[PDB]
């Protein structure tokens, strides 16, 4: 509670938060001017790739084998876009994280990935990139079913992530 | 209720005898009957006082934990609660999140009770102080015949008898009384023993020899006498019901955290709410608008707050202990910092409460002793013969004794057997003499006429131990004018001369003027028998003037006087200095009481009352302007008569006041009248008399070793040592930690923001959470806990005595502009500090910030184990949330960076870091480095992922923040130095604490 001065509240303010969203920021476009368009400072994060599953809990392109790993070059712009390769009881689909420059290594219950893709590029680098059932006796039950995947880059973490390479879901089919 | 007490008493002395027992319905010689003593028993009640109705159960822990503060966190933690039983609604995470914040508010308040009821549990204590001395039989006369009683029996009417020894029973009025001599302390503070006789003395019933009172002992003699009062009437009686019947009240400190409170919950209902608003404007239904707003309490509410506060004031206590200041209470530590006014005690308070010697007057001259106990003063006079002749006569014609097996003790401290006057002399001449024993063994005493009431005088016949002569030596001493009466001669240094007419006034001159320094005196004189006429063998007869009683040898004058403490005089200087007003009220009389008060400073040179005025005038006084009269001198017996006004004008028109005389209600009207003026008025007491004192004033200080129990229960404060300067230590550790604790808070509500602010955005923004519930507890609880207490041993940044006492209304410990400086500007800056790591740790992970909106849903979905970064890639469930959770770390990390500067900036309020020198702080540098190593710990250490959730983190997630802390050192110490500079305006105005 002034009176009159609050001018020398209000100006002051103005040219000092000012000062303080323009410092900031001028922190900021620093610190992105010091990465790469192409590929992340730390991949470690990711580091070891999960699973995940479509179901919810082109040409142009390369024609292409099952091989080992294409490599594009290095991750520049000065070529194009690098070259991707094209590719009752329902109907569950796989797919493996998309993680730059890795290279996956491989050269009872109840009743119930080629080489040639990796490594992936990136966003940036590869826009139309493309990366690559349950006919069982049972039925009008739910199921427990756990889908994992393989090699010596891959590992699951029973505690954490129960995600990191593996999916667990439950699927009824009640006809 | 408690008012009456206040009052002054009103009595009967004025009746006659037979009057007395009209009134009373009894018989002088025989005593009521056993029947009529019975009969007014009932009527009247025992003779018993209304025991201490102070009881305050060990149910008292539980007035810890309330408080106004407790509730804050007992609310917060019920909110928590709620908002958990709210999340019972479907299968929730809060396992972890909201029941362990709840039950961690829960737990803060219990602890922190806790705590603090015990420094407080160490205190206490009066109406059991006060039975320490409880009466036991009387004996009474009924039916003519005399008997021993339960004193409880005891009735208004009855003949109560006492002697030497005995304590009375009830307020009594004095019909027949041989030799009798009473202590009334309880009623003055003076223990002298005084006279009671059947005649009533004076007009006032304390004053006249006619009444015993209750709570007395007579001392001597025999007396008896009708009691007038029994119980919870006697005069003393009052007293007590007046007393421990004391509402304690809240301290100031307490007071300014009360007011803490309610601003910060002010603001934490404020945005709460603002909070249900936002998000109903934004896609929330009342389902999640509500669980925002009791969201919002912890953020708002610093858990770590009462724990600082409370370790700040017991670590302050503990510098004081070692200052020999005990404080009972945690509380107290502040209250010293914003005493206006002292009212002090006089004897044993400001003095040492140990009569001594005066001066002398012989040579024709006033010479002036040294009074001191440490006997600082310089040594008069050792030079003439005069002198000692006259101290042979000081040790010689004396009866008095050192008691047995102090030689440890020095001789003003130790206790002596004789009256006071006898021991005065024996003191003085064993100080500058040498052993008083010697003198007495070496001319032994041949006969004396003890000092009779009639001769006013008291002569011995000695050896004279020069063995040349070992003749006879006579020497007397008694009253002036009857030792003058009684002299032929004058010994003038050596030598004898003439008592001629001149002499006779010089002498006369000077035995007024010791007699107007309100000194006690005694002449002395001797005479060297002719040996003709006493032969060596010669046998002196006591019984009738064998030996010359006239013509002797006028060699002296003995006066005395009185002293204080040694600290004192300059105690009260500094106080002064302190612009604090000291105010002396004391039992005793006016000429002693005043001759002190110039003594310590109370009263200072050129002062004036308006009677010396008048006397150096040489005008009446109706004549004297009293404006002119800074100083004032005002008996009890004046002040009874006077309006609770016309003590509150005396009290605005004068700086230097001393009430003199006064009975313990009126010590405790002036200490009304003091705060009625809204001042903070500390008494300073040592005597059952100060007790209603002591127990009104803001904070009562007693003396630890002369104090009577009586006052130390009163008091909030004992000085173990009786060392008043204590008392200027404790004003002094009243001021340098109230400042100490806003920088406290400052540097802990800074953090609030940075916490807050990230579940705000991530309700605006839709990204996700940067800080979570756990993170927040770990900032509070451990890392900012170090460097707030730290605080605590901040120094002053200016001379703080120096300055005037806080008006307590005007200028709160928490303050608006704190409010500014912590949330508006420093806190503010901290969040983006938090907000880019967040910003740094996604992006390099693989979500650019421009891709993070809008996307909690996503990312918060536990069903998609598919969520594409910007790079295209896909993470599952589980491995964005460990980046999230890094990023709840790092958001930790970055406050902790930005906390090391809040901590710098935080240390001082006007000084530059480079002024201070931030360095010399040894336990604030401790706290920035402990500090980090929490934050070190609770990421790296292996588990914590687990447990707090909490990841190890890269070498350059350490550096984010860094731009941040160190924009936010350069912004306080730019504004800072700006405030230096016009003190006068606008950054002072508005920033300045």
């Amino acid at each position: 509670r002034t009176l009159s001065r609050w001018v020398w509240i209000s100006l002051y303010y103005v040219a000092f938060y000012v000062v303080m969203s323009g410092i900031f920021a001028l922190c900021i476009y620093v610190l992105m001017r010091t990465i790469d368009p192409y590929t992340p400072d730390y991949q470690d994060q990711l580091k070891s790739p999960g699973v995940t599953l479509r179901p919810d809990v082109q040409e142009g392109s390369i024609n292409c084998t099952s091989e080992k790993y294409f490599f594009q070059e290095s991750f520049l712009a000065p070529n194009h876009t690098k070259f991707s390769c094209k590719f009752g009881k329902p109907c569950f689909i796989i797919k493996m994280n998309r993680i730059v420059k890795f290279l996956p290594g491989n050269s009872d219950g109840p009743p119930l990935y080629s080489l040639h893709y990796f490594p992936y590029y990136g966003k940036k680098a590869q826009p139309h990139y493309s990366n690559p059932k349950l006919l069982n006796v049972p039925r009008n039950r739910d199921v427990v079913i756990v889908c994992k995947i393989l090699a010596e880059h891959v590992s699951f973490d029973n505690p954490h992530d129960p995600y990191e390479g593996k999916v667990e879901f439950k699927l009824k089919i009640q006809k | 209720l408690e008012n009456m007490k206040k009052e002054m008493e009103i009595n009967d002395h004025q009746l006659s005898v037979a009057e007395l027992e009209q009134k009373y319905q009894t018989s002088a010689t025989k005593g009521l009957s056993a029947s009529l003593a019975a009969e007014l028993l009932l009527r009247d009640g025992p003779n018993a006082l209304r025991p201490p109705r102070g009881t305050p159960e060990y149910v008292k822990f539980a007035r810890q934990l309330a408080g106004g503060l407790q509730c804050l966190m007992w609310v917060a933690a019920a909110i928590c609660l709620i908002a958990f039983a709210i999340q019972a609604s479907e299968g929730d995470l809060t396992t972890d999140d909201n029941l362990y914040l709840a039950l961690a508010l829960i737990a803060v308040v219990v602890v922190t009770g806790c705590f603090g009821y015990y420094q407080e549990f160490k205190s206490t204590n009066i109406i059991a102080s006060f039975k320490n001395l409880v009466p036991q039989q009387a004996t009474v006369i009924r039916d003519g015949d005399k008997f021993q009683i339960n004193a409880d029996q005891l009735v208004v009417g009855d003949l109560v008898e006492m002697k030497g020894g005995d304590r009375v029973p009830a307020d009594i009025r004095i019909l027949q009384a041989q030799g009798r001599k009473v202590d009334n302390s309880s009623l003055t503070g003076e223990s002298e023993p005084q006279t009671r006789s059947p005649e009533c003395t004076h007009e006032s019933p304390l004053e006249t020899r006619n009444i015993a009172f209750f709570s007395t002992m007579c001392l001597e003699g025999t007396a008896q006498g009708l009691v007038v009062n029994t119980g919870d009437r006697t005069i003393i009686g009052r007293i007590a019901s007046l007393a421990s019947g004391v509402e304690n009240e809240k301290t100031p400190i307490a007071i300014e955290i009360e007011h803490f409170v309610d601003i910060i919950a002010g603001l934490a209902i404020l945005f709460g709410a603002t909070f249900f608003i936002v998000a109903m404007c934004i896609g929330y239904t009342f389902l999640r608008a509500m669980v925002f707003f009791m969201a919002i309490v912890v953020a708002y509410v610093p858990e770590g707050l009462l724990a600082t506060v409370t370790v700040c004031l017991s670590l302050t206590a503990k510098r004081l202990a070692s200052k020999n200041c005990v404080v009972k209470n945690l509380e107290a530590v502040e209250t010293l910092g914003s005493t206006s006014v002292i009212c002090s005690d006089k004897t044993g308070t400001l003095t040492q409460n140990r009569m001594t010697v005066s001066h002398l007057w012989f040579d024709n001259h006033i010479h002036s002793a040294d009074t001191t106990e440490d006997q600082s003063g310089q040594t008069f006079d050792q030079s003439s013969e005069t002198w000692r002749a006259l101290c042979r006569v000081l040790t010689l014609c004396n009866r008095a004794a050192f008691k047995s097996g102090q030689d440890a003790v020095p001789v003003p401290k130790r206790i002596v057997i004789g009256d006071a006057s006898e021991t005065a002399l024996l003191k003085f001449s064993e100080l500058t003499l040498g052993n008083a024993m010697g003198y007495r063994e070496r001319f032994p005493k041949v006969c004396e006429i003890p000092f009779n009431s009639t001769n006013k005088f008291q002569l011995s016949i000695h050896t004279l131990e020069d063995p040349r002569d070992p003749r006879h030596v006579l020497v007397m001493k008694g009253a002036p004018e009857r030792v003058l009466e009684r002299c032929s001669s004058i010994l003038i240094k050596g030598q004898e001369l003439p008592l001629d007419e001149q002499w006779r006034e010089a002498f006369q001159t000077a035995y007024l003027s010791l007699g107007g320094l309100g000194e006690r005196v005694l002449g002395f004189c001797q005479l060297y028998l002719s040996e003709k006429d006493y032969p060596p063998g010669y046998a002196f007869d006591v019984e009738a003037m064998n030996f010359p009683t006239s013509g002797l040898s006028f060699a002296g004058l003995v006066s005395m006087i009185d002293p204080p403490r040694a600290t004192v005089p300059d105690a009260v200087l500094k106080c002064r200095t302190a612009g604090i007003r000291v105010i002396m009220v004391t039992g005793d009389h006016p000429i002693t009481a005043k001759a002190i008060a110039a003594s310590v400073g109370i009263i200072s040179e050129g002062s004036e009352t308006v009677e010396d005025i008048a006397a150096r005038l040489r005008v009446p006084v109706d004549q004297v302007n009293r404006k002119d009269a800074r100083a004032c001198v005002i008996n009890g017996m004046q002040l009874k008569d006077m309006d609770p006004s016309e003590l509150v004008e005396a009290l605005r028109t004068h700086p230097e006041m001393v009430f003199a005389r006064t009975s313990p209600q009126q010590k405790l009207v002036i200490v009304e009248s003091c705060q009625r003026l809204g001042a903070i008025v500390a008494v300073t007491g040592d005597g059952v008399n100060d007790s209603p004192a002591l127990k009104k004033a803001d904070i009562g200080v007693a003396m630890g070793i002369a104090g009577s129990d009586a006052a130390k229960n009163a008091a909030d404060m004992i000085l173990l040592d009786d060392n008043f300067a204590s008392i200027v230590t404790g004003v002094e550790q009243g001021r340098l930690i109230f400042d100490n604790l806003k920088k406290s808070i400052a540097y802990t509500l800074t953090k609030n923001i940075p916490e807050l602010t990230p579940y705000l955005i991530y309700i605006t923004v839709s990204v996700p959470l940067p800080l979570g519930c756990i993170t927040i507890l770990f900032i509070e609880l451990c890392t900012d806990i170090f460097p707030s207490v730290s605080l605590a041993y901040e120094k002053a940044e200016s001379d703080i005595m120096h300055l005037r006492p806080r008006n307590p209304k005007r200028d709160r410990l928490v303050n608006e502009p704190l409010a500014a400086y912590s949330y508006f500007q420093i806190g503010a800056i901290q969040s983006f500090a938090g907000f880019t790591d967040y910003f740094t740790a996604m992006a390099q992970e693989g979500w650019f910030p421009l891709l993070c909106v809008g996307l909690r849903p996503q990312w918060e979905n536990h069903h998609l184990q598919d969520l594409q970064d910007s790079y295209g890639q896909e993470w599952t469930f589980g491995q964005r949330l460990y980046q999230q959770y890094t990023c709840y770390t790092v958001f930790f990390i970055s406050i902790e960076m930005c906390q090391i500067a809040d901590v710098l900036i935080r240390k001082t309020r006007r000084l530059s870091a480079f002024q201070q020198g931030f360095f010399r702080n040894r336990i604030l540098v401790i706290a920035i480095v402990f500090q980090v190593c929490i934050g070190c710990f609770l990421c790296y250490c292996p588990g914590m992922p687990n447990i707090f959730n909490f990841m190890p983190i890269r070498f350059q997630w350490w550096l984010v923040p860094m731009p941040f802390g160190l924009l936010i050192f350069v912004y306080d110490e730019i504004r800072k130095l700006g405030v230096r500079c016009c003190p006068g305006s606008w950054w002072d105005q508005e920033l300045y604490y």
